[PDB]
């Protein structure tokens, strides 16, 4: 699996 | 974790292979570039087939490896939780392990994947062009210092804001949990003012949190742009010089982008792994901190120089040289000072703790030598604090039973204990489930359930005490009448520690202890008609 | 439904005072999106030019300027939206807390404190992300998609048709995966809660388990719960990997179909190299936005539901009677009960009082005795206007108690609770609770009236120390004498005692029942024994809801 980035505000 | 040393090794192979299979999209891309400036279709087809095959194989291998790792980690987590709970229950927190294991597993998997990826990318880049790789390695640390510094400050501000919000929450829950007093004193405006004053402090921190967020975003973008430009300039100059072709430059650029992404992921992931590893040691430390065969007992017990104490220290002993004895088929009661703690003797009768001195052998056999499985179902009785578990009533009234009793047997046991009426009056019969921890129970119902649970196993000794204290006067009278009306006085030994003299009136031989040993005793009629303790208590 | 539209309108109106911030945010967002759209076009034109210094310099300068401007706007917008979110959260929490304090006592008798904590700690944050997070990402994501497709159609009107045909196979897959995940998560949560309940039950009944030696069965039940949860964990972990594999395979195929078609079109002569590079960049970038749009639209509904759940608490109507206005200057203190009957709304049609009737006088210290299933507590409570009697009436100085002002009434009449409760404030704040202002001279006088000074005065700084949380450091007897001092600091005209002598000294009770606060002020004391008989001027027993 691959890293998931948090949505930018 | 050692028992799964093979499977994990298999995983540790597959990931590596996958990490080599996904490096075929950049490489061949550059190759295609070097094909477009030197214009057959045979090489184009070969490159396309190689790229597609390698990518498909990498995807499949990654899927298989992830499946194997998740399957192993689930079993490891379940086993760890089971062992933790068993140790905790026998010792006499649980959710901490459950909330830690998933995070630890996920972060470890991501760390391993991206570390292997980064290693493979660095190796292929170093084989590709030494000079550009050296330039990238030199300029990486200088462009990866300030963003961490800004991010730490932003994270500190965020955690401060969250802590302040939690403080205000309680400042509110505490106020809302005692409404009758607040309404009685007409002090709602004070509570509103206190909450507003609490919020006026977070209002200050939010501004600096926003400013730090903006500055962090700017710094990250600037570093990201500068890093790429620094290597693009030197790559362009090298290509113009004519030492290397354009396809090699394209492959190196793609590899450098992927390598930077991998390094950034690793830096983001590592602290969580460190925190979880540090936290698991607390759970570890908290977790790490044969009998003769019995056949039957006639109910004959006796003690000589018996002593017992609290687990904290042997100096908290509540007995010293006791000589308690109850004949088989005879019911007796004991009395003493409230602070003497004679109730532990009942625990000594249940073999909960080994004697601190002498012996407590009963029925011609040592007390701690019989099998625990069969002894607990022949020497136990109603506890000092009646309660009902969250299971079904048909199961609550027979808890701790190796074999579930039949409906007729359960009904007979309840009737002998007077609990048949409670079972009949309960809706849906015995299939009804009682509330957890006695949430909807009653004193009389609890006493009846305790008596039924005691008498279901046909005990060879009775340690019933304080059961009628929680029960009502009518229930106590019914229990006393049932005890007195049993066939030939139940044809067994009873050593009930009664709380009222009404039960002790018909005692075979009453006794009272003082100083850790029995100090007086005899017949109830003789005790109440002489200078004994019973007569003094009755007169007083 | 229209309920969602109503909730959305309410959430819009809640954010009305944030216009100067929202305007700047929605300006910076547009600037950033417009800047980020145009870079690959200039990259492609630079590539084409390389294969005239003026055009090259112009293109390079424009690309750099757009990159820098977009980089700045992408941070300014985030800062503004973060500040707006924080403001909305702090605004909604205050309204939610200030609306609950006006509810009736039955609402708190019924509703569990856990629900109130959940509303005031978790949902008030979930409903605060609606405008600054969801309606922001959705807008930019959709706009960016429109701009990218416009540029793609401009570059090549034929290659874009393949992406337009391919998109549904991505949209449907993302929707299905999100739908499955959203339910797997809640199933896992329910299983975890059920597993924890077993440990809670084992902890609750520990003594019986140790007495019967049934640990080997509780361990088995816990292991069964864990084995039930592990399967759900494994199912989720498998579904995620399957989705990832499908996504990877689909993308490679699309790219190879794009690469092959683009090369075959260029070798014909209808395209250039920079145009192909720009088209490839656009086609690569469009998919992430297409997926995140679906993600955000799916996530917004949870925030809407949380907002509905929060708003359902502050719109409920209370059950208090009509407010009063009267406030005489000198209350006589005569209290009369006339045919008073009462039934709790929580357990209706099971009356505790059946036509109770009695009369109180200033000097006539009246004592109530008799268990009556602890019904003596109910008659004390309804004398403070805490509950309204369903039958009969209770009157103060020939007027109903409900006709007096709420602030005024609780100054003349005060009662001491059966189980005293103390607050986490200082000693002075607890004694002067509810008062607008007080002087330390009165606090000493109030404290000396209950002999609590023997404990307070040993303590450093006197009355300014912090009492432990909910009176944790105080003893049972100490709390009783502190609660008494909270009453005579107010100089009451009517006094009610809920068996304070059960823990406090009997002589102290006599002094409290005979001092200036009780010399000519009506005193009603509740006793569980005949101890009140030594001073009661009018003893009154009541059983089964009927007076003796």
């Amino acid at each position: 699996r691959r890293y998931q980035k948090s949505t930018e505000l | 974790l050692g028992s799964e040393t093979r499977r994990l090794s298999l995983f540790l192979v597959l990931v590596v292979l996958s990490s080599l299979g996904e490096m075929a999209i950049p490489f061949f891309t550059g190759r295609l570039t070097d094909w477009i400036l030197q214009d057959s279709a045979d090489t184009f087809t070969r490159n396309l087939t190689l790229m597609s095959i390698l990518t498909i194989a990498s995807a499949v291998l990654e899927f298989v490896g992830d499946g194997i790792y998740n399957n192993t980690m689930g079993h490891v987590h379940s086993h760890l939780q089971g062992e933790v709970f068993g140790a905790v229950l026998r010792q006499e927190v649980t959710e901490d392990t459950s909330t830690l294991s998933d995070s630890l597993s996920e972060n470890l998997s991501l760390f391993l994947w991206y570390l292997v990826r980064g290693l493979c990318l660095l190796g292929i880049m170093l084989w590709g062009s030494v000079s550009l790789t050296m330039v990238t390695l030199i300029t990486l640390p200088l462009l990866f210092l300030l963003p961490k510094k800004v991010g730490k400050w932003y994270q500190l501000l965020e955690v401060q804001v969250r802590e302040s919000l939690a403080k205000s929450s309680q400042v509110a829950i505490e106020a809302l949990s005692a409404m009758p007093t607040v309404r009685s004193f007409a002090n709602e405006e004070g509570e509103a003012q206190k909450f507003r004053e609490k919020l006026q402090e977070i209002k200050t921190l939010n501004q600096k949190e926003a400013v730090a967020y903006a500055v962090n975003s700017w710094t990250t973008s600037i570093s990201g742009m500068l890093l790429k430009v620094g290597i693009l300039y030197i790559g362009g100059q090298l290509v113009t010089s004519g030492a290397v072709s354009s396809g090699n430059l394209v492959t190196f650029v793609l590899y450098q982008m992927q390598f930077t992404q991998a390094v950034e992921v690793l830096l983001s992931i590592y602290p969580r792994v460190q925190k979880a590893v540090g936290s698991s040691e607390k759970i570890f430390e908290y977790l790490d901190r044969g009998l003769l065969t019995p056949l039957h007992l006639e109910g004959l017990v006796q003690f000589q120089d018996v002593s017992f104490a609290y687990p904290n220290r042997p100096d908290v002993l509540v007995l010293q040289g006791l000589t308690f004895t109850l004949r088989p088929g005879e019911v007796t009661a004991l009395v003493g000072p409230n602070g003497s703690g004679k109730s532990t003797v009942a625990a000594l009768l249940q073999n909960l703790y080994q004697p601190t001195g002498g012996q407590l052998l009963l029925d011609g056999k040592p007390l701690p030598q019989y099998e625990h499985r069969y002894l607990h179902r022949q020497v136990a009785a109603v506890g000092q604090e009646p309660q009902v578990f969250g299971r079904s009533l048909q199961e609550n009234i027979a808890y701790g039973l190796t074999q579930k009793p039949t409906m007729e047997e359960i009904t007979a046991a309840a009737v002998k204990s007077g609990a048949h009426s409670f079972i009949s009056g309960l809706p849906q019969g015995y299939d009804t489930e009682v509330d957890e921890a006695g949430s909807q129970l009653s004193g009389g119902q609890r006493q009846a359930v305790a008596l039924a649970r005691a008498l279901i196993r046909k005990p060879c000794v009775l340690i019933l005490d304080d059961a009628t204290s929680a029960l009502d006067a009518n229930s106590q009278l019914q229990v006393e009448q049932l005890l007195y009306e049993s066939p030939e006085r139940y044809s067994r030994s009873v050593l009930l520690i009664t709380q009222h003299l009404s039960l002790v009136e018909q005692a075979d031989h009453i006794l009272f202890l003082e100083g850790g040993a029995i100090r007086e005793g005899g017949t109830h009629q003789q005790l109440m008609e002489k200078k004994g303790c019973y007569w003094a208590m009755v007169q007083a | 439904q229209v309920n969602n539209k109503v909730l959305m309108w309410r959430l819009l109106k809640l954010s009305r005072p944030d216009l100067p911030l929202l305007v700047a945010a929605f300006f910076f967002l547009v600037l950033a999106v417009l800047g980020e759209t145009l870079i690959p076009h200039y990259s492609g034109r630079v590539i084409d030019i390389l294969g005239d210094p003026h055009a090259f310099a112009s293109a390079i300068f424009f690309m750099c300027l757009f990159s820098f401007g977009s980089s700045l706007s992408a941070g300014c917008r985030g800062g503004c939206f973060t500040y707006t979110m924080s403001r909305i959260n702090l605004r909604i929490r205050e309204q939610l807390f200030s609306s609950l304090l006006r509810q009736d006592l039955g609402f708190f008798q019924e509703t569990k404190t856990g629900e109130l904590n959940s509303r005031l700690s978790s949902d008030t944050t979930l409903m605060s992300n609606w405008l600054p997070l969801n309606a922001n990402v959705l807008l930019r994501s959709l706009v960016k998609v429109v701009g990218l497709y416009g540029f793609m159609l401009s570059i090549s009107p034929r290659l874009t048709l393949l992406s337009l045909l391919h998109m549904p196979f991505t949209i449907a897959a993302e929707k299905v995966y999100n739908t499955r995940h959203q339910e797997v998560l809640r199933e896992i949560q329910d299983a975890v809660a059920r597993a924890g309940q077993v440990v809670r039950e084992a902890v609750g009944g520990l003594q019986t388990v140790r007495s019967f030696g049934a640990e080997e069965h509780e361990v088995c039940r816990y292991k069964e719960a864990l084995e039930q949860c592990r399967q759900l964990y494994w199912r989720r972990d498998l579904e995620r990997a399957l989705y990832l594999l499908v996504r990877r395979v689909l993308h490679l195929g699309v790219q190879m179909l794009m690469l092959s078609c683009g090369l075959q079109q260029m070798q014909d002569g209808e395209l250039t190299q920079g145009s192909l590079l720009s088209f490839m960049i656009y086609q690569e970038s469009v998919g992430s936005y297409v997926q995140t749009l679906v993600y955000i639209y799916g996530d917004m509904l949870s925030n809407v539901g949380a907002a509905e759940k929060v708003f359902s608490y502050m719109d409920r109507q209370p059950n208090l009677p009509s407010p009063g206005t009267l406030a005489p200057t000198t209350l006589q203190g005569v209290v009369k009960f006339q045919d008073v009957s009462f039934a709790y709304p929580n357990r209706p049609d099971r009356p505790v009082l059946k036509g109770l009737t009695f009369t109180l006088r200033p000097g006539e210290v009246t004592a109530l005795v008799g268990p009556n299933g602890s019904g003596k507590s109910t008659v004390a409570a309804l004398l403070q206007n805490l509950y309204q009697p369903t039958g009969g009436q209770v009157l103060l100085d020939e007027k109903p108690i409900s006709q007096y002002e709420h602030c005024y009434l609780h100054s003349q009449v005060v009662s001491v609770g059966q189980e005293p409760v103390l607050f986490s404030g200082s000693v002075r704040n607890n004694i002067a609770y509810g008062l607008q202002s007080c002087e330390d001279d009165k606090v000493m006088a109030a404290a000396q009236a209950a002999h609590a000074d023997d404990f307070i005065q040993e303590m450093e700084h006197g009355i300014y120390t912090d009492v432990g949380e909910k009176g944790s450091q105080l003893a049972a007897g100490q709390k009783q004498r502190l609660a008494i001092a909270r009453a005579l600091v107010r100089d009451p005209r009517v006094l009610i005692l809920d068996e304070a002598t059960s823990a406090l000294d009997v002589q102290c009770e006599q002094a409290l029942q005979d001092w200036n606060s009780r010399g000519d002020r009506t005193v009603l004391v509740i006793a569980h024994r005949l101890q009140t008989v030594q001073r009661a001027h009018q003893i009154l027993v009541l059983q089964e809801g009927k007076l003796q």
